[PDB]
């Protein structure tokens, strides 16, 4: 239930 | 030590999952004062995300337990994990402010602004008293700066632009208790990426679609 | 040296996945001299298995990298030196645990259960040294000697379905296969352990099926 | 392929 954030690398 | 040595050592550490060693390498590289390559930027990012990630994870467990000697033990353990978390964040935010953001010569800018937003958001997760208001404002300002640059300079499918929206959305949801704004920002980034899917390159494809999936997963969760 | 405090903290450290902390706590429930409950020994085991396990994982990774550099001397030398650093950590962790086993846990054991538990543990931690070790013969002999004694005791004083009994057979069979390059003996050891347990299950319990399943899984691997 | 060893009970 916590949301997802972006991966560390692009 | 030589930049090349430090970078090769960071890559070894990354494979070994020794992120403290990895971040030590990449802090030393950043402190040499030259702009980071894309590869070195990701190295820095991965190392610090896993170092703080460990504390974030531990903090969530222990504070959940605190919320249920006594309760004191949990509280004290929470505070020690907090200290660690904050010192990792304070290091990152110092590196960004002292070296990376001021010398980012291309739209690098973002990311380091996004990163600034994220590490201030991690501080905001745990901030209690006096300084929380300032911390949340720094996080908002850095994301907004990054957001405005990203809209001017990058396609809506660009991985760093999508990653920024994703995180900024999460900031609005989790730190600013602004679920309407969070959903609008997520939804827009997602829909704009779809409209302009023809702009997505082969080399960015996999990352952008993974972030698109993440936008869609949060939107689902927040509307559920 | 608080007593039950050091244990509840070990439990908090476990839930937080801070296994270095947990192992410091359990080591103090041990460096005192008092013996250990089923709970406290499982805590010691969990803490240390994870602490050594992280170095074990990293160590395998850097050794593989040290083998796969395309005669890239400088990359290979850096991989060698890092593996050596990880190897020192790993050896120091083993040495610690073996010291607690030799000086505190084995001398105070009492019941056959515990003697077999600790001697198995001694087998294990010498095995992990054998993985990275002119002191090779010797480390390997201490491992064998500890597993053999535990095995002999377990044969005489434990049901075949006992999970400590099964786990010793499992790890001893791994020792033969992996450290002594002796597949036939390893298979005969695991098969016999499995066979005796399954026969008992018509003629010691919750985790019997789980460890039996690991014996069968290895047996499948080794005979295909 | 490595074999599996015992879990920490």
């Amino acid at each position: 239930r916590r949301p997802e954030s972006a991966p560390a690398e692009s | 030590m030589d930049k090349n040595e430090l970078v090769q050592k960071a890559k070894l550490a990354e494979q070994a999952e020794r992120y403290d060693d990895m971040a030590a390498c990449m802090k030393s590289v950043t402190e040499q004062g030259a702009e980071l390559s894309n590869e070195e930027r990701n190295l820095l990012s991965v190392a610090y995300k896993n170092v703080v990630g460990a504390r974030r994870s531990s903090w969530r467990v222990v504070s959940s337990i605190e919320q249920k000697k006594k309760q004191q033990m949990a509280r004290e353990y929470r505070e020690k994990i907090e200290t660690e978390l904050r010192d990792i964040c304070n290091d990152v935010l110092s590196l960004l402010e002292k070296f990376l953001i001021p010398n980012a010569s291309q739209a690098s800018k973002v990311f380091y602004l996004k990163m600034k937003g994220d590490y201030y958001r991690y501080l905001a997760e745990v901030a209690a008293g006096d300084d929380k208001k300032g911390i949340v404002d720094q996080s908002q300002q850095a994301y907004q700066e990054a957001f405005e640059i990203s809209k001017k300079e990058m396609q809506p499918t660009h991985p760093i632009r999508l990653g920024l929206a994703l995180n900024f959305s999460v900031f609005y949801y989790e730190i600013l208790n602004s679920p309407e704004k969070a959903c609008s920002l997520a939804k827009t980034a997602f829909d704009e990426a779809i409209a302009e899917l023809d702009t997505l390159s082969e080399e960015s494809y996999k990352d952008s679609t993974l972030i698109m999936q993440l936008l869609r997963d949060n939107l689902t969760l927040w509307t559920s």
